[PDB]
């Protein structure tokens, strides 16, 4: 038996994030943390050494005595968002045993929002369109459509690396004729509508 | 690494899987993992050289795996059941630490006639974003896609981006109420304005599909959904 937190962990960035998994037995040796993406496999993350370990942003602890493993992240960043499976092997052997995994999202520090929900028409000519609400800060949710046949994507984090700025956005379509961009963001902060 | 084959597989309920894994050379240890959404790995088979050490765990008489000659290994699911859709790892070690294959995503499906490829098209940007930011958002929108086994790509110029990028992590269900619902994916692409209104800058979202193959029979009056990639383009504007 390997446990680790329930999770999830919804910290904003720069936010201090601690971990902590047990195990059963006592003659356990080997200890690790993986991370995993959702559409991915385990990547071993770090091994927890009998004095721990240190990399940077992330530390790991193992208390033999208490029977448990921590990982602590500081100043966390978005790319540490993962699921964090803790790792052990099943006393006296080889094999191990991967805990159920604690999802982390860390959220984007956005400092200058501009909320702005935009209008965009397919560059086929159909005179179909979407509709994006972008620029919001890490603050401002976004929620599923209470309309059917109206369609809104959660919010995503896009990363314009070359020069350190990020934005949020979420997308909105319906096939419905009179849709307009303001049925699915509707109130929702003060954004510039065009 | 560790190689997988193949990377996605839609069957049927009913019908059998294989899934083909490679240690890293060398690795005397190779374990299969099935791995559910919301939980973490769990074995099913050990191998230690081609010898079979624990295979307890190892379902019933539905899953079988070989690693006959101690080098690469085959997993077999037959007949398979909708509560098989899963994620199926493959891990090689010497010791304790393992690394990981990169997975082979299964959906197990009621009926291969709901497989559809997906639509996609490109949404250019809004001429209201560029004034008041001086950027410009593209959005890319999948739709109708069944199972949900897709990538998702944006290039510009011939060539593969991921700065200014981000696609959802999960697809929406197009009817949440169904089982057998198709899915719709977005990305957004974002540049600068002055970039996309280089009418030479070339832009396309490139959505891989995994599907069926040549050796899949059909019978439905639109053409097979075959393992295919579907993509929309645009070119800037002035």
């Amino acid at each position: 038996e390997v446990e680790q937190d329930p999770g999830p962990f919804n910290v904003p960035e720069g936010a201090t994030v601690a971990f902590n998994c047990t195990y059963s037995n006592s003659a356990s040796q080997s200890f690790f943390w993986y991370r995993q993406d959702c559409r991915k496999e385990p990547k071993l993350l770090m091994s927890v050494y009998s004095s721990g370990n240190e990399d940077g942003r992330f530390t790991a602890q193992l208390n033999r005595a208490s029977q448990y493993i921590s990982l602590l992240i500081r100043d966390s960043k978005l790319s540490d968002s993962a699921t964090y499976l803790c790792v052990v092997n099943r006393g006296s052997s080889y094999k191990l045993i991967f805990g159920s995994g604690t999802r982390l999202l860390v959220r984007p520090d956005i400092q200058n929002p501009d909320p702005a929900v935009y209008q965009l028409r397919d560059s086929k000519s159909s005179d179909k369109s979407v509709c994006l609400f972008t620029d919001f800060d890490s603050q401002t949710n976004v929620s599923q459509s209470k309309d059917s046949d109206v369609y809104i994507t959660d919010k995503c984090v896009l990363d314009m690396r070359s020069m350190d700025f990020k934005s949020n956005s979420a997308v909105a379509w319906s096939n419905k004729s009179d849709f307009a961009c303001a049925n699915a963001f509707n109130n929702s902060i003060i954004p510039e509508d065009t | 690494g560790v190689a997988q084959s193949p990377r996605y597989k839609i069957i049927e309920k009913r019908q059998s899987v294989a899934f083909w894994c490679n240690p890293i050379s060398g690795h005397a240890t190779l374990y299969w993992y099935q791995q559910i959404l919301g939980q973490g790995p769990k074995l099913l088979i050990q191998f230690q050289n081609n010898g079979v050490v624990d295979d307890s765990q190892l379902p019933k008489d539905r899953f079988s795996a070989e690693r006959l000659k101690g080098v690469d290994s085959t997993l077999k699911i037959q007949p398979a059941k909708l509560e098989d859709s899963a994620v199926y790892l493959c891990a090689s070690s010497q010791t304790y630490e393992q690394y990981f294959g990169p997975g082979t995503r299964l959906t197990v499906t009621e009926d291969l006639k709901n497989v559809f490829p997906p639509e996609v098209a490109v949404f250019e940007p809004s001429e209201a974003e560029i004034s008041h930011t001086q950027k410009a958002t593209l959005v890319c929108l999948a739709t109708g896609f069944y199972p949900d086994h897709v990538e998702l790509s944006w290039w510009v110029n011939g060539k593969e981006v991921h700065s200014g990028v981000c696609t959802d992590p999960q697809p929406l269900k197009e009817q949440p109420a169904l089982n057998d619902s198709r899915y719709a994916l977005s990305s957004r692409l974002r540049v600068s304005a002055t970039f996309w209104q280089n009418p030479r800058n070339h832009f396309r979202c490139q959505v891989q599909f995994y599907g069926l193959s040549e050796n899949d029979e059909w019978t439905q009056d639109r053409a097979k959904p075959v393992t295919q990639i579907v993509s929309a383009e645009a070119w800037g504007r002035a």
